């Protein structure tokens, strides 16, 4: 779910979800269109795309179970689409993670007119 | 209330 994907980015990054990453760039938070501008929109990018990989799931609402191995993210098994949410979810908050060094709060709050064009997952 |  959104709430339990905020959660695992805030463990992740030490950024909350809202505001860090709900409107950042072309593909954060309300993604579509245009060139990510950088690689924490890429990471949205991407996540999107595999979300989009999910049509018949409904990764807003359903709820996943995971847990921390040392760290790391373990997607614990639930239904196909909670274990293929999970991944994505997993996925993007790694990604944010790696690229924390060059997360640029100029892209936050994003205006959509900067952002044409589409770009094929 | 609606996030990433």
């Amino acid at each position: 779910s959104l709430l339990e994907f905020g959660k695992m980015i805030l463990e992740e990054t030490g950024k909350l979800a809202i505001p860090s990453y709900s409107s950042y760039g072309c593909y954060c938070g309300w993604g579509g269109k245009g060139t990510p501008k950088d690689a924490t929109d890429r990471c949205c990018f991407v996540h999107d795309c595999c979300y989009g990989n999910l049509p018949d799931c409904n990764p807003k609402s359903d709820r996943y179970k995971y847990k921390r191995v040392n760290g790391a993210i373990v997607c614990e098994k639930g239904t196909s689409c909670e274990n293929r949410i999970c991944e994505c979810d997993k996925a993007a908050a790694i990604c944010f993670r790696q690229n924390l060094n060059t997360y640029s709060k100029k892209y936050m709050l994003y205006p959509d007119f900067l952002c044409k064009g589409e770009l094929k997952c | 209330a609606i996030r990433s």
